[PDB]
RNA sequence: GGUCCGGACACCAUGACUGACAGAUUGAAAGCUCUUUCUCGAUUUGGUGGUUGGUGGUGCAUGGCCGUUCUUAGUUGGUG
């Protein structure tokens, strides 16, 4: 499935609808599909705050522990001509206001994602 | 990391933003004004508010 | 109806040769065809300075370019003119067709 | 220089459906006359980029920048844009 | 600012609203006819115009 | 009629706002300008001006 | 559009000495000898005489489709309005542009200044000019500047004769100690069938019809 | 006097970094700077290489062009 989200993301990131200061604004226009979360956030503030809003404006969220996969889960590292993952940063939080590639792989994750919540 | 300083976290689980919303018909939700001394500013537009 | 044809040049040799291919087409058609009419010939005069500094002798290159233009007056209602211009074209000669 | 992504797009929209660009070394002229949007100087420091990264032949004549793309720009330029491998620019076809 | 500061000054008459096509030089420019080319760079361009000197 | 333009009505009013912080037993202080076009007015009679 | 015949001409001129430099700094390399624009109201052909079409034209016609298409983009056309053919050039030794060019090539290559002009002197003549002469100036040898020139062959300079019988061209090299000056001159031979050379002959040249 | 980087590309990094209300400031409605904290978010910012620009020097390093020697009748091979 992580497959799945990364050839979504990848599109909602050549359509500029991939966006913490950015994702704040798209949930509060409520644009947001989904948001997808990191468990090493240190701050306790952030953590949960994060999630008041997105249960709040109904925008529901997937939750990968560690925060380098969702760095490389972005498209913004460059490559050694194989798609090496080399000097990704952490994104925490992020959002997508539009979608991406892998329809079918899509709708799975919208239905995964409504059902089990 | 001043983002989060612009929400309140209530007890119960919702929250409250912490800082006057702009009105702009552009600009609207999300975007905040900062807390001047005598003033408002939007950050993404003028609207000035005293 | 009179339709006027214009032709310009900056060469005599091409535009009296369009002339007369134009003349022949419309005599061999059997039309009403107007004599070439030779409108004065425009001369752009340019005199400028030879060197591309202020030292030496004041010498002058006087650069000049000429126009000619002939009109023809053609009483022709049928489809015979665009086969008369289509037919003659020659290059540096620029033709226009007037419906006066 | 500091350029807009959105503005960027639209000059690599451009640049890729035409294979080429023209552009008069005017760094204040506020529109480019073909594309929209974005401005002279804009256009001009992309594609001299391009140029720089060998995705872009440059020639110059008479105050106005002439851009052709390569090969390793269409490879470059469809890989950034994620366009089908089927399309192509209209000098291509 | 500096978007209403990096050209202010108008630019609509004078020497400095007008160039040669070719070399963007101020000086001894030929504007008869919409030439808009130095008096050096039409020595240079005259024969491609169709300037000729006769006499 | 042409109209004064936009800076020379802000050197007018600075060269008030300076005459009328001022006492008349003192002197108004300095307005320094680049302005040598600018038409002395009766608006500017008693300031001091750079 | 509404313009007066005067400013029309102007305008085409300007044009053609536009499309001439752009065309000249682009396929110096594809042997360019010259263009020549049809202008007509309806499509504006222009003909670009070069020694090797086939570089000119390039991958099944790419080249040439990106000319056309960034000349009709430089000067306002519409789309198809303005096109390019290309041309072969019957006789590379009597045009003195390709003749310059290869004359730089060879100069930029490294070849000894005396040796290249005399090579492509030996060529023009042979190729059947009635003479040429080819200068070369700037630092050859030495810091100081000196002209080399070679002459061979019968060479007019004054009259309007000139006009017709001969072709000349210069170009620039920048080599490492400066930039060198390169001229060619041809005199192009009395050619009745007006293919190699002028159709007329020389002015003070009176040819008697044998009885 | 003041402002902008319009310092490509490559490599090495450390919400990277843009912008603007109002007060102060300035000749200045220049967010230039200092008070203030808002806002776009990988384009930037710093360094190292490399470029780029220059009506900066050198016309005694040069190209091209022009002037002059020189508006006079003067000049050059090949074979002897």
């Amino acid at each position: 499935k992580e497959g799945a989200l990364r050839a979504v993301l990848r599109a909602a990131h050549h359509a500029d609808g991939l966006a913490l200061h950015e994702t704040c604004k798209a949930l509060d226009k409520r644009e947001a599909h989904f948001c997808v979360l990191a468990e090493n956030c240190d701050e306790p503030q952030y953590v949960k705050l994060v999630e008041t809003l997105c249960a709040e404006h109904q925008i529901p969220l997937i939750k990968v522990a560690d925060k380098k996969i969702i760095g490389e889960y972005c498209g913004l590292c460059k490559y050694d001509k194989e798609g090496k993952a080399r000097k990704v940063v952490g994104c925490s939080s992020a959002v997508v206001t539009n979608w991406g590639n892998e329809e079918q792989g899509r709708a799975i994750l919208t239905d995964y994602f409504a059902s089990k919540n | 990391l001043a983002v989060l300083k612009y929400y309140k976290i209530d007890e119960n689980g919702k929250i409250t933003r912490l800082r006057k919303e702009c009105q702009q018909p552009s600009c609207g939700g999300g975007v905040f004004m900062a807390q001047h001394a005598n003033r408002h500013y939007c950050g993404r537009c003028h609207d000035t508010l005293v | 109806h009179r339709i006027r044809l214009t032709l310009t040049s900056q060469n005599v040799k091409p535009l009296e040769k369009v002339c007369a291919q134009l003349i022949d087409g419309a005599k061999n058609e059997h039309l009403i065809v107007k004599g070439p009419i030779r409108m004065p010939t425009k001369v752009l005069r340019i005199t400028t300075r030879k060197t591309p500094c202020g030292e030496g002798s004041k010498t002058w290159d006087r650069f000049q370019m000429r126009i000619h233009k002939r009109l023809i007056n053609l009483h022709a209602p049928a489809e015979v003119l665009r086969q008369i211009t289509s037919i003659s074209i020659e290059p540096g000669v620029d033709i226009e067709v007037t419906r006066a | 220089m500091f350029i807009p992504k959105s503005h960027t797009k639209l000059i690599y929209e451009y640049l890729f459906n035409e294979g080429v660009t023209v552009a008069k070394k005017d760094f204040n002229a506020k529109t480019h006359p073909n594309i929209e949007g974005v401005s002279n100087l804009e256009v001009i420091k992309t594609l001299k980029s391009l140029a720089s990264r060998e995705l872009v032949k440059e020639q110059f004549a008479w105050r106005h920048y002439y851009w052709y793309l390569t090969d390793a720009g269409i490879l470059y330029l469809r890989e950034y844009l994620a366009l089908p491998a089927e399309i192509v620019p209209a000098t291509i076809k | 600012g500096f978007q209403n500061l990096w050209f202010s000054h108008p630019r609509k008459f004078g020497p400095g609203s007008r160039s040669c096509r070719v070399c963007a030089g101020h000086h001894g420019l030929i504007r008869k006819y919409g030439l808009d080319l130095c008096r050096r760079c039409f020595r240079e361009q005259a024969r491609d115009i169709g300037f000729k000197k006769l006499d | 009629d042409r109209g004064l333009k936009r800076k020379h009505l802000a050197l007018i009013a600075k060269v008030q706002k300076a005459k009328k912080a001022a006492g008349v037993l003192e002197k108004p202080a300095t307005v320094k300008t680049h302005l040598r076009d600018m038409i002395i007015l009766p608006e500017l009679v008693g300031g001091v001006i750079g | 559009q509404n313009v007066t015949k005067k400013k029309k001409a102007v305008i085409g001129g300007i044009f053609k000495a536009e499309l001439n430099n752009f065309l000249m700094k682009e396929l110096a390399e594809d042997g360019y000898s010259g263009v020549e624009v049809r202008s007509t109201p309806a499509r504006a052909e222009v003909i670009i005489m070069a020694t090797r079409t086939q570089n000119v034209l390039g991958e099944r016609g790419r080249r040439i489709k990106e000319l056309t298409s960034v000349v009709q983009k430089r000067f306002g056309f519409e789309e198809g309005s303005v096109e390019l053919y290309a041309e072969k050039v019957s006789n590379r030794g009597l045009c003195a542009v390709a003749q310059c060019e290869s004359l730089r090539y060879k100069l930029v290559g490294g070849l000894a200044v005396r040796r290249a002009c005399y090579g492509v002197l030996r060529f023009i003549m042979e190729s059947g000019a009635q003479g040429v002469e080819v200068i070369v100036s700037g630092k050859l040898r030495g810091q100081r500047a000196k002209a080399m020139k070679f002459v061979d062959g019968l060479m007019i300079h004054s009259g309007h004769p000139v006009n017709d019988y001969i072709q000349q061209a210069v170009r620039h090299v920048q080599l490492r100690q400066g930039v060198i000056g390169i001229k060619v001159k041809i005199m192009l031979p009395y050619d009745p069938r007006g293919q190699n050379g002028p159709r007329n002959a020389l002015p003070d040249h009176v040819q008697i019809v044998e009885p």
